[PDB]
């Protein structure tokens, strides 16, 4: 079962402006279907943006997002939760 | 723990390993290398001395400033016993003999005075009792030092019952009485090296599993007596009616007990070490 | 005639100090903090290299503060962060460089003591 | 002034100019030249030319400096060549001292100069020993001070006061060993220097 | 000053409860062996954690990440933050986003339900100096303390 | 009881109210048998056969930057953004304020001087605290 | 064939501990190592760790035989780098102390020479001399030794009343006791044969070898640094410098015999212009004050307390400070890095640069004449190892 | 990155040197066991011979090497020679050092160091 | 003022001495454990207050150059003495 959902993104950088729109129009409506997920926005300077999957007894994966498009990270966690 | 006792350091001559031991028959063969091990991770040592302060000297450097503390002791004064161990946390005893005396004779040196230690010991308070016994202790031996031995092992686990009794084979090492026994004159013999009994008595004294145990330290191999006797003989390039009959005493096995090995220490073959014991007198086939 | 080499200098094998005061310890490079106590800026002004504490013990014959760390008392100086670093490199130690905390420059005026109508007017002198 | 130490203005003179002269006629190598307040010349050279230098000051007959009287280095951490080799020089026949100075870092090997001065040969090795600087076509390189096996240079800016290893007697092996240094009393570091400037003259810009 | 706490009342031994139901000295052998034989036996909610004001990162991902390890989540803390909305989704939703030297910068404050004096005096004293300095305007909602 | 380390006695990572991480430095080792806390729950996940993936400082430092990013930055203010999204969200669902007048815990000085286990055990906070209420 | 000397005679001796390594074919030596480090303690690195005035009994036991006139040539070094200047009657005291500290440098090297060689009997009458001359310097210091007297900026203390009349007491019968020993050794033929053309070294191979002192004018180099590159008061006192002939161990015994009589004639002198005033530089920056003035004026309680814990910086700088020391040049490498603490102290002894010429000057000669070139160039390894 | 060498320009002319110093001390180690009469075997004498080559088997640099081998050089000459005792002879050996833990537990029960 | 403790071992003007369960005090076993029996604390408190006609005293502790150095005292708070922080004395005016 999934447990925790962790997104690292830069604020500047271009390699993270997808998951930046993703958070700008995506996220509240994400939070709003999953009320009890915990999904840990963390911004940091210079970091390639990345998705984190925390499930069961500490089994943990993670997706790269560089350069995603909002839509390609809307895949990306339409697969982590499914 | 209280807190002057609690270990400190990196286990050296300075550090503090939070051991304080009384090693009656520390001036001994077997003293002298238990002293040093205990000093070189920052023991205190309380010394009771029968001797002149001239044969302790050897052990004066063996630990850090104040950490070697000597006393005057009787065997038959159990007010100088209890001064020695008042304070300690551990209790050895080390005391023996290979012969007989006018004024001390085997029931003196391996009953009475063993009991005696171990009696004040428990008295004071002591928490640990490290006993050495011989493996061939029992109580139809044709020696009167093995008959000795068992009547006093017996004595002290009923006056100490959470005492460490350790039986060990006939030790060779430098100061030894077995090969160097041979080197200037049907039996099976199990030598033990005496860093090996050395050792396993620190092991005993650190592991709290050792408490109210018994263990047999012997070698790895048993050889024939007449085997090591040439053995040493080759090597070295070339008394009294107990010890003729100790050492005409086949080496009990005991499988029952445990050994050096479930102290972690590992037994030393006689032929890597006979050489250094032997050079200064300038391979014996084992029974599987 | 002078040869070529690439490789990253590196002296650990030459230096003679033990594995365990190189692989386990961590160089902090610094540049000191002014002793509160007073205004003198003059020790605030070359880098420091200094390595992590380890444990002191109460000798039991006096109480004196005894060591087994031989690093306890080392500080180096140096002239920039560069060369502590590079110093800290060739002789394979893990560091932490902290950044210079530089006074930040001030607005002072004796004027405004006696404000008409800011609240930096003074009460007392 | 009874307190002041006094100045000698002619001899600041006649160094200065013999400074010149030297870096006249050894530009290949000479990179500075500098007489102190208290009058005494250095000359900072390449370490291609200790050999070349050291010879001209020995044999020219302008200078002379037949006595070594010392060669030492000095281990300044901060710098990219750690290492400044220091030649002390006599010239008994001018009444003169001069001072050659060089540098070097812990690869790079300076030439012995036990060719140009027999005196050499142990203060190469004592540097050796010390701060291990190789000194190419050295006789007989070896340590000269610290105990047969030590290791490292202790005279390092950082090598430990207590260096890692003491000695002592132990009865089970019956021969002095070595272990990792312990101390009863660890040494006690000061921080001595005040927070104020002393010599504004030194002042270093900003 | 309160430094002087630290030589006092000093936990310095592991301990465990005897027969007696009293807290006794032992070695870190025993304790942790008898600590992990119940980590062993308990899964899910039935294991927890509450973290206090004093403690580090370093052992807070440590202690997460061990209770996980039993598939236990309730990691807790004693200072209350509420959940709902984003709760702690958003760094923004429970940092001070202006920053201590942010306030020098302010041209208004409001402090809302706080002693800022004694709940952090050297960000009372920035305000301070923003209210000597640039004549900063402050109102407070709650008690009048001062 | 696992005694643990203090703040003088260990080098750790804190991150006050803006955000910024910090780390302290070891001036003395922990008192007695005490230990760092981070190693006391790496030592107990072992012997309970949960090992934890890291032995040393910098790794479980590593690994607190695979959790966010920010706690290893040590010294700066990252910036965190979408007050709208949570703003959004805090509309949702309607809780209703309590008629309690706001009251903080501490009103007078006498309050400052302890709040946790350290201050409660200092002497001098003690004296201070008899001090303004006598 | 190999054979190794032993670390030192079976009489008491304080030259310190050799090892020497020797190749030998029949009586000849062929070659000579020596084996040093072995009174090695880090002197020069132990400096780095104390203040300018901590670090001045250091030098006390470098040739611990010369004990304050190690510490003059630290003096005069530091005192360089300070740019001040010590006051006349401290410097007098300095020279004063500096020529008795030669008479018991000599008669230590002069009477242990003599009784490595087998002659006892002289080590015995003249270290009764050395014993009243370690009662001056026990009267101005309180220690027979390592008295820590000659300081940057002049002396400790002055000197206590009625000392100058007992210097001149000892003094006026010394040149009695060198007569007496020269009676035993100059004209004595088994002395001669011991030393007369044994260790013969050239005066060129003596200057690029790296010699001093008697090591040099034994071979007729004409070179004292008292006379040359005069120090303190050196300029204001009449001396002859002994000069050798034939560059062996005989005329160096005759040049330092020689040397004993002219420090008794430079004591005369100083006992003589001995002037009154101050026995420290009068600046609290650099000298602490008197402690009546410590205890009474709120500047010299100041000064004095920085001066004892802080200690004096020194302005950034070099210097290369040398003096005639008794065993030949002594000076210092003393670098200043504008603390209160040297960055580094490197220390120039005599015996150095003699002893690593001991190969050279042994070859050619005997087994036993080992011993007698060992003594002619008066090695202590106090001073060697450092 | 044009630097002085000390005697070898590559690393292949390094090695040369290194196998040299490494067939000297094979060969010395029966005598110095002999000489010294030690209590070790000539096998564990050429196993500590071959422990200290393999630590510095992961060096690149062609001067690092020589430095290495000058060392490795100046500490046979000082074996070969008797400069040495027996005391710094078994110092490789490290005799009276009690093993020090190497597990995280085992460090984490004796002290703070890492 | 030297006091035993309960198990007979003096205590120290510092205040020191080992606890029961200690094994520190076997090194006095057989031998003694120094201590000086002439307290400072209870010797300057045996001093009579000195009266004085001045607001200001000054103390050298006696002896001049011998003592310590001179301090000046105030005496203008009627509730206690005024102490010399190097000797211990103590001064009133009158
Ligand atoms: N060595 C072996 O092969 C074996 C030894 N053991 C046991 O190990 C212990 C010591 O071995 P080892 O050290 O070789 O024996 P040692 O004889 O070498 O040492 C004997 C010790 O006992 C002391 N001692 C002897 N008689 C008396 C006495 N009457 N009163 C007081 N002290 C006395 C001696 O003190 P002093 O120096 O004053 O005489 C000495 O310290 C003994 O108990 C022995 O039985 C057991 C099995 C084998
Ligand atoms: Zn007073």
């Amino acid at each position: 079962g999934l447990r925790e959902i962790r997104i690292h993104l830069c604020q500047r950088s271009p390699g993270s402006q997808g998951v930046r729109d993703f958070i700008e129009k995506r996220y509240v409506e994400l939070k709003k279907a999953n009320p009890d997920l915990p999904i840990l926005i963390r911004e940091c300077s210079d970091v390639q943006p990345k998705l984190w999957a925390r499930y069961a007894f500490g089994q943990e994966k993670n997706v790269s997002l560089n350069n995603f498009s909002a839509d390609q990270v809307t895949r990306a966690l339409e697969n982590v939760l499914s | 723990l209280h807190h002057a006792v609690i270990p400190h350091g990196k286990g050296g001559r300075s550090s503090v390993s939070g051991i304080v031991a009384t090693v009656f028959g520390a001036t001994g063969f077997l003293g002298r290398y238990v002293v040093n091990h205990l000093g070189r991770m920052g023991s205190q040592v309380i010394v009771p001395h029968r001797c002149e302060p001239y044969d302790t000297m050897h052990l004066r450097p063996m630990g850090d400033l104040g950490q070697i503390i000597f006393m005057d002791w009787n065997g038959r004064d159990k007010d100088s016993i209890r001064r020695a161990v008042e304070h300690s946390s551990v209790v050895i005893n080390l005391v023996g003999r290979e012969w007989e005396t006018q004024n001390f004779d085997f029931e003196d040196v391996f009953v009475k005075i063993p009991q005696a230690i171990a009696q004040v010991s428990k008295e004071a308070g002591v928490e640990k009792f490290i006993h050495i016994s011989h493996l061939n202790a029992d109580i139809k031996s044709s020696s009167k030092y093995l008959r000795s031995k068992a009547v006093g092992e017996k004595e002290v686990r009923e006056t100490f019952p959470e005492a460490t009794i350790i039986k060990p084979a006939e030790i060779f090492g430098r100061e030894d009485r077995f090969l160097n026994y041979f080197a200037n004159i049907k039996t099976v013999k199990q030598p033990v090296y005496i860093v090996d009994v050395t050792k396993g008595i620190i092991n005993a004294i650190k592991d709290p599993d050792a408490r109210g145990k018994t263990f047999a330290f012997v070698g790895p191999s048993r050889y024939l007596l007449f085997d090591l006797v040439q053995y040493v003989f080759a090597v070295a390039h070339r008394t009294t009616r107990d010890k003729v009959e100790r050492i005409h005493t086949t080496d009990k096995i005991l499988p029952h007990l445990p050994g050096l090995e479930d102290l972690g220490v590992e037994a030393t073959p006689l032929e890597l070490k006979a050489i250094e014991v032997l050079r200064r007198h300038r391979p014996a086939k084992t029974i599987p | 005639q002078l040869i070529t080499v690439d490789e990253k200098l590196d002296i650990t094998t030459i230096t003679g100090v033990p594995e365990e005061h190189i692989k386990t310890r961590k160089a902090r490079i610094f540049v000191p903090a002014r002793n509160n106590m007073q205004s003198g800026v003059n020790n605030t002004k070359k880098w420091k290299m200094e390595f992590d504490t380890r444990e002191r013990w109460e000798n039991p014959l006096m109480g004196w503060a005894s060591t087994a760390d031989p690093l306890s008392n080392l500080v180096l100086t140096f002239s920039t962060k560069e060369d502590a670093v590079a110093f800290a490199e060739k002789n394979g130690w893990s560091y932490d460089v902290e950044e210079r905390k530089v006074p930040k420059p001030k607005s002072k005026s004796y004027g405004a003591n006696f404000s008409w109508n800011k609240r930096t007017r003074v009460s007392t002198k | 002034r009874p307190t002041v130490r006094p100045r000698n203005d002619v001899a600041h003179k006649q160094l200065s100019a013999f400074g010149e002269y030297v870096a006249e006629i050894l530009p290949k190598y000479v990179q500075q030249v500098q007489v102190s307040c208290f009058n005494e010349l250095e000359i900072c050279i390449h370490p291609d030319g200790v050999i070349p230098v050291l010879t001209f000051l020995r044999d020219h007959s302008n200078a002379q400096f037949k006595s070594l009287a010392d060669l030492t280095a000095v281990d300044i951490p901060t710098r990219q060549n750690r290492f400044e080799i220091v030649y002390n020089l006599l010239s008994l026949r001018f009444n003169s001292r001069i001072r050659v100075k060089t540098y070097t870092d812990e690869l790079t090997p300076i030439e012995s100069s036990v060719p140009v001065y027999k005196a050499a040969n142990w203060y190469e090795r004592e540097i050796w020993d010390m701060f291990g600087v190789f000194f190419a076509n050295h006789p007989d390189l070896r340590r000269i001070l610290t105990d047969y096996g030590f290791e490292g240079h202790p005279f390092r800016k950082d090598f430990p006061l207590s260096g890692y290893v003491e000695l002592r007697y132990d009865d089970e092996v019956k021969r002095v060993v070595a272990e990792p240094v312990e101390l009863a009393q660890e040494f006690r570091k000061f921080d001595l220097n005040s927070p104020w400037e002393a010599f504004p003259a030194y002042r270093q810009p900003p | 000053f309160a430094y002087d706490g630290l030589k006092r009342q000093r936990l310095t031994e592991p301990m465990v409860r005897n027969e007696k139901g009293l807290l006794t000295h032992t070695t870190w052998e025993d304790a942790l062996s008898r600590v992990a034989g119940m980590l062993q036996s308990f899964q899910g909610n039935d294991v927890a954690a509450i973290a206090g004001g004093l403690v580090d990162a370093e052992a807070l991902i440590a202690l997460k990440d061990l209770l996980n390890r039993v598939d236990s989540d309730t990691l807790c803390t004693e200072e209350v933050f509420p959940t709902a909305g984003a709760g702690t989704d958003l760094r923004s939703n429970y940092l001070l986003n202006t920053t201590i030297a942010g306030v020098e910068e302010a041209d208004v404050v409001l402090l809302v339900g706080t002693n800022p004096r004694f709940e952090a005096p050297l960000f009372n004293a920035r305000i301070r100096k923003s209210w000597l300095h640039n004549d900063l305007k402050v109102a407070l909602i709650g008690s009048p303390v001062d | 009881i696992l005694p643990g380390a203090a703040y003088t006695e260990k080098s750790a990572t804190y991150v006050n109210t803006e955000g910024r991480a910090q780390q302290t430095k070891v001036a003395v080792t922990p008192p007695g048998l005490a230990r760092e806390d981070w190693k006391i729950i790496r030592a107990l996940s072992e012997i309970a056969g949960m090992t934890l993936p890291y032995d040393t400082l910098d790794q479980v430092r590593n690994r607190l930057e695979e959790v966010s990013p920010n706690l290893v930055r040590y010294d700066d203010v990252e910036g965190a953004n979408y007050f709208q999204q949570a703003s959004e969200l805090s509309k949702l669902v309607n809780q209703q304020l309590l008629a309690d007048p706001l009251v903080p815990p501490q009103l007078t000085i006498k309050d400052f001087y302890m709040t946790d286990s350290i201050s409660r055990a200092s002497q001098t906070m003690a004296k201070c605290v008899k001090a303004v209420t006598e | 064939s190999n054979l190794t000397l032993n670390f030192g005679p079976q009489h008491p001796a304080a030259h310190g501990v050799l090892r020497l390594v020797m190749e030998l074919s029949g009586e000849m030596v062929r070659k000579c190592d020596p084996h040093i480090g072995l009174l090695h303690r880090g002197t020069e690195k132990l400096i780095e760790y104390k203040t300018y005035l901590q670090a001045l009994p250091y030098f006390d036991r470098l040739d611990y035989v010369s004990m304050m006139c190690n510490e003059q040539a630290y003096s005069l070094a530091v005192e360089k780098l300070l740019n001040i200047r010590p006051p006349p009657r401290a410097q007098w005291i300095r020279v004063l102390f500096g020529e008795i500290t030669r008479l018991l440098n000599h008669i230590m090297a002069v009477t242990t020479h003599a009784l490595d060689i087998g002659a006892m009997t002289p080590f015995f009458w003249m270290f009764e001399e050395r014993e009243k001359m370690f009662e001056f310097y026990e009267r101005v210091s309180g220690a027979r030794m390592h008295a820590a007297y000659v300081r940057p900026g002049g002396v400790h203390q002055d000197l206590p009343l009625g000392l100058m009349d007992d210097i001149y007491e000892f003094s006026k019968n010394f040149s009695l006791r060198i007569d007496e020993l020269e009676e035993m050794l100059t004209n004595n033929r088994i002395w001669r044969n011991r030393t007369v053309d044994i260790g013969i070294v050239t005066a060129e191979d003596a200057l690029n070898y790296g010699f001093s002192g008697v090591m040099l004018r034994g071979s007729g180099i004409q070179w004292d640094l008292r006379k040359t590159q005069p120090y303190d008061v050196y300029d204001q006192v009449e001396f002859d410098v002994p000069i050798g002939s034939r560059g062996d161990c005989y005329d160096r015994y005759l040049c330092r015999v020689e040397e004993m009589r002219q420090s008794i004639r430079i004591i005369s002198q100083c006992l003589n212009k001995m002037p009154p005033g101050e026995i420290k530089v009068d600046d609290a920056k650099v000298s602490p004050p008197k402690r009546a003035e410590m205890k009474t004026s709120m500047e010299s309680l100041i000064h004095h307390f920085k001066l004892y814990t802080e200690g004096y910086q020194v302005p950034p700088g070099a210097t290369y400070t040398a003096i005639e020391a008794p065993k030949g040049e002594f000076g210092v490498y003393l670098v200043s890095d504008g603390s209160s603490r040297p960055y580094r102290c490197k220390i120039k002894a005599p015996g150095f640069a003699h002893l690593a010429g001991l190969d050279k000057m042994s070859k050619g000669h005997m087994l036993a004449d080992v011993v007698a070139i060992i003594g002619t160039q008066d090695i202590v390894f106090g001073e060697v190892d450092r | 990155t044009s630097v002085k060498p000390i005697f070898s320009r590559d690393m292949n002319e390094a090695k040369r040197r290194v196998r040299e110093l490494y067939r000297a001390w094979y060969r010395e180690v029966p005598n110095t066991v002999h000489l010294f009469q030690l209590d070790i075997s000539v096998k564990q004498g050429r196993d500590k011979v071959r422990e200290m080559f393999k630590k510095n088997a992961h060096i690149t640099d062609p001067r690092v090497v020589d430095l290495l081998v000058i060392k490795g050089k100046m500490e046979l000459e000082e074996t070969i020679k008797v400069w040495k005792q027996r005391t710094h002879v078994m110092r490789f050996f490290h005799e009276t050092e009690a093993p020090r833990p190497k597990d995280f537990l085992s460090k984490f029960y004796v002290g703070h160091d890492p | 003022g030297v006091r035993t403790s309960p198990t007979g071992e003096k205590v120290t003007h510092t205040g020191q001495v080992y606890d029961d369960g200690d094994y520190r005090k076997v090194r006095f076993v057989g031998r003694q454990k120094e201590v000086n029996e002439n307290f400072a604390i209870d010797l300057i408190a045996e001093q009579p207050v000195s009266q004085v006609g001045s607001r200001v005293i000054s103390c050298d502790g006696g002896g001049g150059a011998l003592g310590h150095p001179r301090v000046y005292i105030n005496l203008d708070k009627e509730t206690k003495t005024g102490t010399c922080g190097y000797c211990g004395l103590q001064f009133r005016q009158q």
